[PDB]
């Protein structure tokens, strides 16, 4: 009843590891349950930081993580790599970054600052063509 | 020892017995299945990881305080202190592969021990697991899941640190986990003052660990009732088989022994019976504790009160004598304000 | 062995429990009280004059021996009637104390003597009680007692106010009052004589002539007794087995000195079990412990029958420098003492197995032991036990900066097996 | 009830009742241990507040 009509978020009950789904077949007075699970390969190490402050204000993410590769810094979700410029889906400023311990400085690029930073790029070109010269 | 207890130091009761049947066969084909799936207990909790991962000699966890429950180098066991608590206040464990032959003629108070009450051919045999890889599976498993994060569960360890990883804990809840990173200090003196609290709640009362001092209990009384039935006349002459077959001819003694044998054996399968029923009960409960086990430890359980009272954050696994102790790390709301909503 | 217990010719890989083994002994040993004078029993069988049903003989016998071989033809008791301890044993028995009782009855009411009947000889005169031990003797008394004018000798009875529990004798003799007229007097309404003579002489019908009877009486298991049979004593022995039996208490086991001490009137130590523990030798008054050797289970461990023949033998929780006392001829009740003079032995927590070698690297277990000892069958092939494997070690750098994401992935299928039903039966 | 259903109303049969030893002792107790649990369910089941 639990398995097979859906998925489970029980860990280790409908297979090892993360759990997809489970196919019944018959046997002589018995089940055999075929589950079908994901399990990660091989890793990668990075160097992380807690959050993040631009303006004075800390930044976090909902969810993922901040990784770095000693040059830039990335969002990125748990379960597999994928680094990725900030997000405004996982950036949320919540006072400011004296009272947080582990964070470091860069530029904030959530597409709530590109509406002013890259989003915006073409109406930006228009705004400096007449203020520049 | 269906011989020894119901036909000892008699040849001939032997060959009566013999010809009765497959009684007692039967009967150690029985014990043989119970000890056997009572080992299998025991291997299946505690196998949940394939190797015994080793402890990192930092013990700075981002402030959080943490000796109690780690093994300590000093102690020439890696036991806790907690654990050692745990198993010095049971002090009424097995003893049955300690008392040799030697210790049968102590001679301590008339030889009135243990060693009285298994000379009728009850035995207890010592368990597959010794005290100490129990102790290295509990400190592999709190290894595991105090650096790896949880997700060593699905294969292989990634080292998380902890600071983040109860951010995520935070994060399963309800609560956004940008709010632990402003209570840091408060959070970690809170922990350590409970975890301090624990040990004083255990070391304050003695009626506690019942829930494993029961079980003891009634194994001792089971076996105590079982080698002090053995006087009971049972409708025959004397309860002493050798005076029977020294004072009666042995075409009307047959009748009275035959009649003392049926009731003991009748005995013998009653504990049986009573020995099973045990035996289903506490492998129910073992496959709940391996419920709890992995679901409580190896990851975050979003059900309501199955690995503690409110809302779940994380859990410790701590080894005890025939038994397992959960420490369960959980969240409670405080004091509350109200307001008009809409 | 295993395949004798398991049935089958071919057995799986593994660890088979069998027989246990057993210590046997040696000799044995009687201890008796020695007496010197035989029991006299020739002038209670052999009196000139013997008792009334009313008022039968009593007599307590003690200090001597009982010798009753010669009582088999000379007082040939033609009753074998006992039923408490069975005659052909009777001198295997050490009684504390011997009662005979002896009377003349009517020859026709013999079944009376026995428990539960009742009537007026066995209600009236004499009942034996619910729970009696021992027996009578009953036989035919014409030449002796009878005579041609009448045996008027020997008194009966016939009626009294209620019935009298055993063991009770009575002297008086009143005439009866039966009503309300308190008629003392001398006869009157039911006012007669107590005790009636007999009237035998040979001439009446069969089964009428008066019987000599004699019933003996005697309790068991209380007091070190007085008088039993002829067997001589032998000699003590100290701390090796021996078939024991003292006062008619046979047992196997060795015995050793105790410091408890007894009572004068304490003879037998018991304990919870009901068994006998701590006696007191009669000649000899020292304290001497009982105990039966030693013994335990036996486990062996074997490869499949399909590979080698190569065996190990287990023994159950005995102390390792005990078992070279079990490595003797004709000493243990299993013969297959060919493996008992076999190779080097090593100790374990639940005793000490022979056949093995310990190695002190670990692989992983295949055979159950006991204690995280495990057997194999391995490297030339021998059976190796060792220390089971845990697992391997491997340390995880804690780290307060660093992060471990994967890369890569994978999709894999695990399987599952659950019974569902068992198959239904009726009977 | 240990005398009532066996040996009720009879003093002999109470008597050689009593060499059997300890079976309804046993009997009581494994009862009472079965009425406390079945108190113990109700008690678990119905008192989370
Ligand atoms: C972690 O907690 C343990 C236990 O509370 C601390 O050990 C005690 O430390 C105090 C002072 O530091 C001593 O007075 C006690 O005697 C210690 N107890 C024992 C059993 O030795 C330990 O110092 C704490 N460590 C950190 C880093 O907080
Ligand atoms: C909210 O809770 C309070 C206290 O439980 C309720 O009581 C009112 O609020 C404060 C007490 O904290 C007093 O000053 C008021 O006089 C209380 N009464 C009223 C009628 O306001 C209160 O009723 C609750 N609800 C609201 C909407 O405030
Ligand atoms: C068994 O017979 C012996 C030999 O007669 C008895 O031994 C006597 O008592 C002590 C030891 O018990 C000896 O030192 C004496 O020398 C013996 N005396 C005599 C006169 O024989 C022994 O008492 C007898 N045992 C019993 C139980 O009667
Ligand atoms: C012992 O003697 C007493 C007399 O003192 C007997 O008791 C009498 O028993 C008869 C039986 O019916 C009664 O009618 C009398 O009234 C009893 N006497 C008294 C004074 O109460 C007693 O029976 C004798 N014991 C035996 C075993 O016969
Ligand atoms: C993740 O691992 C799988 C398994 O090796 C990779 O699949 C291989 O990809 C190479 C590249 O074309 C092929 O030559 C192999 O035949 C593939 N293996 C199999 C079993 O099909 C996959 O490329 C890896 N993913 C990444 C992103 O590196
Ligand atoms: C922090 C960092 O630079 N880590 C890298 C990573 O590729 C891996 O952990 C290792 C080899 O596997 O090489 C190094
Ligand atoms: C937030 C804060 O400053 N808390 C402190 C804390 O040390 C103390 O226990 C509490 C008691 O009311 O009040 C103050
Ligand atoms: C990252 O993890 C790997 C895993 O072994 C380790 O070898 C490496 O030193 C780590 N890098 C840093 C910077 O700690
Ligand atoms: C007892 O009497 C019988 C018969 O009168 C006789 O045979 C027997 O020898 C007598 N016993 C003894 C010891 O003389
Ligand atoms: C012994 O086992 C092997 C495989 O393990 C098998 O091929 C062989 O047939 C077996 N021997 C017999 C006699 O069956
Ligand atoms: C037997 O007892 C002695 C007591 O001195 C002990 O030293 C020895 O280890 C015991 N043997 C085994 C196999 O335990
Ligand atoms: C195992 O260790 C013991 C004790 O140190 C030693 O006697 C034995 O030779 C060792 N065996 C091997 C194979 O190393
Ligand atoms: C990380 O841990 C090391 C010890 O392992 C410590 O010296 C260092 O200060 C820690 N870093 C932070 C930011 O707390």
């Amino acid at each position: 009843s639990e398995c097979v009509l859906g998925q489970s978020k029980r860990v280790d009950f409908c297979g090892k590891g993360y759990h997809l789904m489970s196919f019944p077949q018959s046997a002589p007075h018995g089940v055999v349950f075929l589950h079908v699970t994901y399990v990660p390969a091989q890793e990668k190490n990075f160097t992380t930081a807690p959050a993040i402050c631009h303006d004075g204000k800390a930044h976090f993410p909902r969810e993922g993580v901040f990784v770095s590769n000693g040059t830039h810094w990335f969002v990125t979700q748990r379960n597999f790599y994928e680094p990725q410029i900030i997000t405004t889906d996982n950036t949320f400023v919540s006072g400011n970054c004296d009272v947080v311990i582990g964070i470091v400085n860069n530029t904030v690029y959530d597409p709530l600052q590109p509406e002013l930073d890259s989003f915006k790029e073409e109406l930006d070109k228009y705004f400096k063509n007449h203020t520049s010269p | 020892d269906c011989t020894m207890y119901i036909c000892g130091d008699s040849t001939e009761c032997s060959n009566l017995l013999l010809q009765y049947g497959s009684f007692c066969t039967q009967l150690k084909r029985a014990l043989t299945g119970i000890a056997v799936e009572q080992d299998k207990n025991t291997q299946e909790v505690f196998a949940q990881v394939k190797q015994i991962y080793k402890t990192p000699p930092i013990k700075y966890f981002g402030g959080f305080n943490f000796s109690q429950i780690l093994p300590d180098p000093s102690k020439p066991s890696k036991r806790s202190f907690i654990e050692d608590l745990l198993f010095n206040k049971v002090t009424l464990a097995d003893a049955g592969f300690i008392k040799q032959y030697g210790d049968c003629l102590g001679d301590i108070a008339a030889r009135d021990l243990i060693c009285a009450q298994k000379f009728k051919g009850l035995t207890v045999l010592p368990p597959l697991l010794t005290d100490e890889m129990i102790a290295q599976y509990t400190s592999a498993l709190l290894a595991g899941t105090i650096t790896s994060g949880w997700t060593f569960g699905a294969g292989p360890a990634l080292q998380i640190p902890f600071p983040m990883q109860m951010a995520y804990r935070f994060n399963g809840i309800g609560v956004t986990q940008n709010v632990l990173y402003e209570n840091q200090k408060l959070i970690a003196n809170q922990f350590n003052s409970a975890i301090g609290k624990i040990q004083d709640s255990l070391s304050s009362t003695p009626s506690a660990l019942g829930k494993l001092q029961d079980v003891v209990n009634h194994n001792a009384q089971a076996l105590n009732t079982l080698v002090k039935q053995l006087s009971s006349k049972f409708g025959a002459i004397s309860s002493v088989l050798n005076d029977i077959f020294s004072r009666l001819d042995k075409v009307e003694a047959e009748v009275q022994i035959d009649r003392l044998i049926t009731g003991r054996l009748q005995s013998l399968q009653t504990y049986v019976t009573q020995q099973l029923i045990r035996a289903a009960e506490i492998r129910a409960s073992a496959n709940l504790a391996a419920t709890k086990m992995s679901e409580c430890v190896l990851g975050q359980s979003k059900r309501v009160d199955f690995c503690g009272k409110g809302y779940h954050l994380m859990s410790f696994p701590q080894s005890a004598p025939h038994g397992v102790v959960f420490l369960h790390v959980t969240y409670v709301p405080a004091q509350e304000k109200n307001f008009t909503t809409a | 062995e295993t395949k004798c217990t398991l049935k089958s010719f071919t057995v799986e890989k593994g660890i088979y429990q069998t027989s246990n083994f057993r210590v046997q002994p040696t000799e044995s040993i009687v201890r008796f009280p020695n007496i010197t004078n035989l029991c006299p029993f020739d002038e209670v069988f052999n009196a000139t004059r013997f008792a009334s049903v009313y008022a039968w003989n009593r007599k307590r016998i003690s200090n001597c021996v009982a010798d009753y071989s010669v009582l088999y033809n000379l007082a040939p008791f033609f009753t074998f009637k006992c039923y408490g301890v069975s005659p052909t044993k009777l001198n295997d028995l050490c009684f504390t104390n011997v009662y005979a009782d002896s009377f003349v009855i009517r020859g026709d009411e013999v079944r009376q003597i026995a428990p539960g009947q009742t009537g007026n000889i066995a209600d009236y005169n004499y009942k034996l009680p619910d729970d009696f031990t021992g027996c009578v003797i009953a036989w035919n008394s014409n030449k002796l007692d009878s005579k041609v004018s009448g045996n008027y000798n020997y008194l009966y009875r016939l009626f009294r106010k209620s019935n009298l529990k055993p063991f009770e004798r009575d002297i008086s003799t009143e005439i009866y009052q039966a009503g309300n007229k308190p008629c003392n007097g001398v006869a009157g309404f039911n006012c007669y004589f107590p005790l009636r003579s007999y009237s035998f002489r040979p001439t009446y019908g069969v089964g009428h002539q008066p019987y000599r009877v004699v019933v003996l009486s005697f309790e068991l298991l209380h007091a070190p007794a007085t008088v039993c049979g002829p067997k001589k004593s032998t000699n003590l022995v100290k701390n090796k087995c021996v078939n024991f039996n003292f006062n008619g208490l046979k047992g196997t086991g060795v015995l050793t000195e105790s410091n408890k001490k007894f009572l004068p009137f304490q003879q037998f130590g018991r304990d919870i079990a009901d068994t006998t523990d701590a006696v007191r030798d009669p000649q000899t008054l020292e304290i001497l412990d009982i105990t039966p050797c030693s013994f335990g289970g036996v486990s062996v461990i074997t490869p499949g029958t399909n590979t080698s023949n190569q065996v190990a033998v287990l023994y159950q929780g005995v102390n390792c420098t005990e078992v070279p006392v079990a490595i003797h001829a004709d000493q243990l009740t299993p013969t297959w003492r060919v493996y008992s003079t076999g190779s080097n032995v090593f100790q374990t927590r639940a005793g000490c197995l022979i056949g093995a070698e310990y190695v002190n690297n670990s692989y992983e277990c295949d055979i159950p032991i006991g204690a995280g000892i495990c057997a194999s069958y391995q490297t030339s092939q021998s059976i190796i036990a060792y220390t089971m494997s845990l697992g391997a070690e491997n340390s995880v750098a804690y780290s307060n900066n660093s992060i471990a994401i994967p890369t890569n992935f994978t999709i894999s299928v695990t399987t599952e097996i659950l019974p569902v039903s068992m198959t239904k039966t009726s009977v």
